[PDB]
RNA sequence: ACUAUGCCAGCUGGUGGAUUGCUCGGCUCAGGCGCUGAUGAAGGACGUGCCAAGCUGCGAUAAGCUGUGGGGAGCCGCACG
RNA sequence: UCUCAGUAUCGGGAGGAACAGAAAACGCAACGUGAUGUCGUUAGUAACCGCGAGUGAACGCGAUACAGCCCAAACCGAAGCCCUCACGGGCAAUGUGGUGUCAGGGCUACCUCUCAUCAGCCGACCGUCUUCACGAAGUCUCUUGGAAUAGAGCGUGAUACAGGGUGACAACCCCGUACUGAAGACCAGUACGCUGUGCGGUAGUGCCAGAGUAGCGGGGGUUGGAUAUCCCUCGCGAAUAACGCAGGCAUCGACUGCGAAGGCUAAACACAACCUGAGACCGAUAGUGAACAAGUAGUGUGAACGAACGCUGCAAAGUACCCUCAGAAGGGAGGCGAAAUAGAGCAUGAAAUCAGUUGGCGAUCGAGCGACAGGGCAUACAAGGUCCCUUGACGAAUGACCGA
RNA sequence: UGGCAAGUCUAACCGGAGUAUCCGGGGAGGCACAGGGAAACCGACAUGGCCGCAGGGCUUUGCCCGAGGGCCGCCGUCUUC
């Protein structure tokens, strides 16, 4: 099915994540991406600055694109960002990839999933 | 393995009866035959319906919304214009495929969050009322002052 | 990182860093299209004649002989797909497009991820390659350009402990099949890539299962031939620098 | 222990020419090149060899004659007499 | 009707290419483009159509290649051309020749230039295609083999490790291959160069500027061309640059473009006879009809139709001599070779099937020929090693006798 | 399935080269970015309200936030005294 190897990863590491730490964030995002590619998020920055707070990171089991304004100062984590929207969200907050996100927050805490 | 690699020894490839998969009577005669008899459902009615204005006689507007631009005032601020807490923006620049249009003209949708003085050849009511509203201006170039007539 | 350069006697010689690119993410999927896509676009269009089988005025006697309705000419059967010497049903055409499209940027993301996968060494020992060192890409001095003989670069590629994938590479098979009907009787292994920078280098061309490439069009072929990543890879030092921003 | 005419399967030897292997032929793509003829062409007929039926070559000067250049110790086309 | 289709097929004809081509153009209408063809796009858009099914452009744009000129007439008026070595002949006032060709030209009066054009002369580089010359390095040891081109060991060249041949897997045995060099052909009688000619401007001048034409009507064909495609046919029929045509209905005015009814024109594009190269093509019922005598053998009065047939072996060493026989047959014996079960349509040598023979059945017995279970007889090895009996352990569902 | 993303892709063709591959150019043009109307012509929610899955939060068996989804409202245009 999933051709990208690094795709495959990322699916595999979120599930150690969900599955020990006990994020169901993780698992969910999992699920997602193991969907068909046509489902996943594809979400540009007006819907992020419209649902997203401060100190709770935003999650998007998808790609984050660059229509739109983002003020608000938000972390936010997605399997890829074009380059237009990682340079828009990295002046007013941060863009991170889901395997940072992993990283520094396995049990997936204070989290908003956005699509 | 494909569909198509499992059909060797069905010996009907999916077709049902072997007195299926003929000529074109099995598709209900060749092409759109039908489309008013017996295949009549899903197309469209039959007839004639209103008239063309020749080519070229016929003008093409270049259109931009003010959320466009207003979205972008920064990134056009290294490029275009900006004076007066406030942006001016020639919008003959920014429109793409400007030059092989009759003239530009600036529609309405969505917001004006800065204070804009707009230069076009056209401006629909809603675009010139979100963009005085936002403390701005509307510019009508001397071809949009020739539209007047 | 910084890659070691190395002068003509294989000794250390100064260092320069290792271009970002080197640091492209490996995608194998990625590499693999380039390549099957490389290979697709020269293969030659054929098809049979389109006339074979049906020069004949045969025509069907119909009922009546106790025999099947099938064309006949002076008494033998002609014409239809089941007759010998009858036409091919759905044949080979010329008119098939044989080419495969491919994206320029998905293609250059592939060169840039293959350049990567030189630069690891597990990666190149994984792909088979023979030798004997932790660093790679070998880089070289600019004056391996101006090397002539090949036994030259014999020496010095000993010198460098690489050599051993040029023994690999010697020796070829003869393949099984009909390919030898054609011209298509030996096969070898892939040796080393050498990445010149003015042109490719006459000296190292003819070692065994060695290619010559230059830096500013070596290509996914080049670097990861059949589409597998990490082939052992020397490159001059100006070659190392113009790789960059491909 | 006998049983012929026979049935089934092997074995040895045939018949047959599949299979595998092989390619002096095809098929297709590409680059180059491109007119001949009343100064009788293209095509055909009939000839032409020591012995010569076929193919090729040649034309009563008839598998050939002359010149220049190349080539070289062999040769008398396919074709081993 | 439309469609198949201006296709199949027929008639005529050119060239290495052809045709087209320097605007009576376009009409993103413009203060814009600027000969023609072709490719990509514009676009299945505009347009057509029992408004059904279907049909189907162009301008423009991005490219390729680029190149622009000559008459007729005005004004001149024999100043000219063709044949011939020459003499001489022929043509030509019904006009040869000069001028000239929208950058309008001519004439008159000026100003200015030797540039454009045209006619000539010379005449290639490079590139490409093909052919050719030269061309490095093992034919060492042991083993196997009929034969090393195999295995093991020791060496070598490489600007050459493409491919082929050679008694089996060969860069180093032979042809070749890399490098370098030579020739021919095409590019091309082209480009460059040169000789001659002379470009152009102002004012004046109604001197010149292509007729069954432009245009209209009747009848058809064709096209996307719709009142607005192109063409044929019958009839009618202008103007003269102070005029005329076009800008997708007609007329009039305005505006913009342009000058028909004379002519030439390189290059970029089509094909594949011919030369060469190439291949995820086929591999002798395939691939051409044709790897072979192939358009052969053969069929038809004729037009026309039309097959099948590839392989001994490293080397012919292609079987001497003897016996048999009617025998240059065939057989026997023998010889060659690693092999003759490689012996001539000869590598391998399946199935259907035939001869002989082995195992099983068999002249009292019944027919989808078997599947599954179980007996009998038969079986060299190898590649499978299990299996029988007594007793005992475990023991699901089920589950007794006898005796009372 | 994969690249890139308010964009995306180049076509013919040009240059390079290891010369049909391949590297670099080429955005002509196509689709997408706004619709409605035969046409003239006009020209829209970067979020007002409610419900609520997943997920998150909390003092947890109940409250809160709730993308996506669902129901409204509102906006552009055609027809419209
Ligand atoms: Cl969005
Ligand atoms: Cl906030
Ligand atoms: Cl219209
Ligand atoms: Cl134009
Ligand atoms: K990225
Ligand atoms: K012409
Ligand atoms: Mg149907
Ligand atoms: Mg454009
Ligand atoms: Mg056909
Ligand atoms: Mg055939
Ligand atoms: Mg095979
Ligand atoms: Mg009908
Ligand atoms: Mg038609
Ligand atoms: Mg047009
Ligand atoms: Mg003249
Ligand atoms: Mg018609
Ligand atoms: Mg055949
Ligand atoms: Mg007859
Ligand atoms: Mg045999
Ligand atoms: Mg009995
Ligand atoms: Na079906
Ligand atoms: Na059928
Ligand atoms: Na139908
Ligand atoms: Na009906
Ligand atoms: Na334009
Ligand atoms: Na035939
Ligand atoms: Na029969
Ligand atoms: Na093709
Ligand atoms: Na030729
Ligand atoms: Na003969
Ligand atoms: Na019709
Ligand atoms: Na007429
Ligand atoms: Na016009
Ligand atoms: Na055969
Ligand atoms: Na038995
Ligand atoms: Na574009």
């Amino acid at each position: 099915s999933k051709t990208n190897p690094r795709l495959s990863s990322l699916i595999a590491d979120l599930k150690s994540a969900a599955r020990s730490s006990g994020g169901a964030v993780w698992g969910d995002v999992a699920e997602r991406l193991e969907k068909p590619r046509r489902t996943h998020a594809e979400v540009n920055l007006g819907r992020i600055e419209r649902y997203a707070q401060e100190d709770e990171t935003v999650v998007v089991p998808g790609k984050v694109l660059g229509s739109g304004v983002l003020q608000k100062d938000v972390t936010v984590a997605a399997v890829d960002f074009s380059g237009t929207a990682e340079t828009k969200i990295d002046q007013v907050g941060e863009a991170v990839s889901l395997e940072q996100a992993i990283e520094n927050n396995p049990e997936g805490s204070h989290v908003r999933v956005i699509r | 393995t494909s569909k198509k690699k499992r059909q060797r020894g069905s010996r009907t490839h999916g077709g049902g009866s072997h007195k299926n998969r003929r000529g074109a009577g099995h598709r209900g005669g060749r092409g759109d035959a039908g489309r008013d008899k017996h295949e009549f459902h899903n197309h469209e009615p039959l007839g004639k319906s209103g008239f063309k204005r020749p080519q070229k006689v016929q003008e093409e507007a270049a259109t931009i919304d003010v959320r466009e631009i207003d979205e972008n005032v920064t990134l056009l601020a290294a490029d275009d214009v900006a004076e007066v807490g406030g942006f001016r923006v020639d919008v003959r620049d920014v429109v793409e495929e400007a030059d092989d249009a009759d003239y530009v003209k600036v529609l309405g949708a969505g917001q004006v969050r800065h204070e804009l003085t707009l230069i076009a050849d056209d401006f629909s009511e809603g675009a010139r009322e979100k963009v005085e509203g936002a403390g701005g201006s509307v510019e009508l170039t001397d071809l949009g002052e020739e539209r007047q007539a | 990182m910084q890659a070691t350069i190395y002068d003509l006697d294989g000794n250390t010689d100064g260092e320069v860093d290792l271009p970002d690119v080197f640091e492209t993410p490996v995608r194998s999927d990625l590499i693999g299209k380039a390549v099957r896509a490389a290979q697709a676009n020269r293969k030659q269009d054929y098809g049979s004649d389109e006339y074979a089988g049906l020069r004949t005025p045969a025509e069907s006697f119909g009922s009546g002989r106790g025999q099947a309705h099938v064309p006949k000419q002076d008494g033998r059967a002609r014409r239809v797909p089941q007759a010998v010497k009858g036409r091919s049903a759905h044949p080979p055409k010329t008119e098939k497009d044989r080419s495969l499209d491919l994206n320029d940027k998905e293609r250059q993301l592939a060169v840039r991820s293959a350049l990567a996968a030189t630069a690891d060494a597990d990666l190149v020992a994984d792909r088979g390659h023979e030798f004997d060192r932790d660093e790679v890409p070998v880089v070289v001095s600019d004056d391996f350009e101006d090397l002539v003989k090949t036994q030259e670069v014999v020496s010095l590629l000993e010198a460098l402990d690489v050599h051993a994938d040029i023994d690999r590479a010697d020796e070829t098979k003869i393949k099984a099949g009909q390919g030898s009907a054609r011209g298509r009787k030996y096969r070898r292994p892939a040796s080393i890539l050498f990445v010149t920078s003015d042109e490719p280098s006459t000296a190292a061309r003819n070692l065994a299962g060695a290619d010559v490439a230059t830096a500013s069009e070596v290509n996914t072929e080049d670097l990861a031939p059949g589409g597998a990543p990490g082939r052992l890879t020397v490159f001059t030092e100006s070659a190392l620098a113009e790789v960059a921003e491909r």
